């Protein structure tokens, strides 16, 4: 991620990120709403930073430093380019929504009144189709990804060294390969939680309460589709084991 | 430092998210309690052994029967959580959660954890549960369920006050080493 966004989202909440004299001019109901929105954005940022660790640090670095069949690498990091594209675009939209909302003369004081519309666009139409298709694929390759990581780590010195090397920094403490894969799989199931809790504090403007309500139901239909599309693959599953 | 993996399972609003949060954050959340937990890797020294312990939540996964299991590979200890102010959350432990965890996590220790023990002597809770003919889960119903499902042990904590929380994760570490 980039320092401008890191700094903007370094604080624990909206209440602590904005200036206190700006805070004091707002009703509590608004602060609570903003808190959860800040969190949705902050977590989406972390989610995108996770995918960039997968693609630039691990995937690319394997390609350019080891002599693995490129199909191996693809088995370790399925769909990561497409996922990078989906979430990075969604983040761009969330971050622009925030910038528009900044007061003149400030890089931190803001209030987002409108979010539902952005969530409906994201979780509907071609964008929703691309997500369902992409997560159905990711989650069905998840296990195979883990087994391949473990096979390679236990059979290859140079691979072992690569991993020790790139994950040695303190900031990678919780972002090794397997962690990244599960972080990604869990992300989609986080959206209903955040959306629900924003909606709880978005009752002042009736069209926003509906936009959020529609959004929530869109996220659940997506999760429901993804859950039905999963069939776990297995490294060297024979033809007979599938049709039983 | 050897590495071990912990997963917390349990019903929506067993307080599992709050519990992971309070343990992993070094300053208690006075200002805002996060909606979600991503992961965390705790450095724990227990009984003279240094362990890295990766923590994971199944929050939001409870209705997605083919997503949820993806949290389980290579788990070394399961915390099975329920809320002491929700006896219906305790009824579900043996029927639903235990078979699942035993299927996907064979031979993995389970610690049963009763969250939110502060509420056992909260007035509003007593009253609210009375209207439905119920009472806060009692210690012995705790221990008895743990016994019945073959838990490695039974523990109680309060994430609101931090009481018991350190001890749960220390014990889970011990359990994961066995």
């Amino acid at each position: 991620s980039m320092e401008m966004d890191e700094k903007d989202f370094a604080a624990d909440s909206w209440s602590l990120a904005v200036d206190s004299s700006f805070l004091q001019q707002h009703k509590k109901e608004v602060m609570k709403q903003q808190d959860v929105i800040y969190e949705l954005i902050q977590t989406e940022l972390h989610h995108v930073r996770t995918l960039k660790i997968m693609t630039r640090l691990f995937r690319t670095g394997m390609l350019e430093e080891l002599h693995l069949e490129p199909g191996v690498v693809q088995g370790l990091f399925p769909c990561v380019d497409e996922l990078s594209d989906i979430h990075t675009r969604f983040l761009s939209q969330l971050l622009e929504r925030r910038r528009q909302a900044l007061c003149p003369g400030s890089t931190r004081n803001f209030v987002i009144h409108r979010l539902g519309d952005l969530l409906i666009s994201q979780f509907s139409g071609p964008s929703a189709e691309q997500m369902c298709k992409t997560y159905s694929e990711f989650c069905s390759r998840h296990s195979k990804a883990l087994k391949l990581y473990k096979e390679l780590y236990a059979r290859d010195k140079r691979f072992q060294q690569f991993i020790r090397k790139v994950t040695r920094p303190a900031v990678l403490k919780r972002h090794g390969v397997q962690e990244c894969i599960l972080l990604v799989t869990q992300r989609i199931t986080k959206y209903p939680l955040l959306i629900s809790r924003i909606l709880q504090h978005s009752h002042g403007i009736e069209e926003e309460r509906q936009d959020l309500t529609t959004a929530l139901g869109l996220v659940k239909e997506l999760l429901s589709n993804v859950d039905e599309g999963i069939y776990q693959l297995e490294k060297g599953a024979r033809l007979q084991e599938i049709y039983n | 430092a050897i590495r071990k993996k912990l997963v917390i399972v349990g019903d929506g609003a067993c307080g599992k998210t709050c519990l992971l949060i309070v343990f992993s954050k070094d300053q208690f959340p006075e200002v805002y309690v996060p909606t979600v937990f991503e992961n965390y890797v705790a450095d724990i020294e227990v009984d003279g052994k240094q362990v890295e312990l990766a923590l994971w939540d199944t929050a939001g996964q409870e209705d997605y029967d083919r997503l949820r299991p993806l949290s389980y590979p290579d788990t070394d200890v399961i915390l099975m959580c329920f809320s002491i102010d929700s006896p219906d959350s305790l009824e579900n432990i043996p029927e639903k959660w235990t078979p699942e965890v035993k299927h996907f996590c064979p031979n993995v220790p389970i610690i049963l954890v009763g969250n939110k023990k502060d509420l056992r002597n909260d007035e509003h809770t007593r009253r609210e549960l009375a209207k439905m003919k119920q009472e806060p889960v009692k210690p012995e119903e705790g221990r008895d369920m743990a016994n019945r499902i073959g838990a490695f042990g039974y523990m109680e904590c309060s994430a609101k006050t931090k009481d018991g929380v350190r001890e749960v994760f220390e014990m889970a570490t011990r359990a994961a080493l066995q």
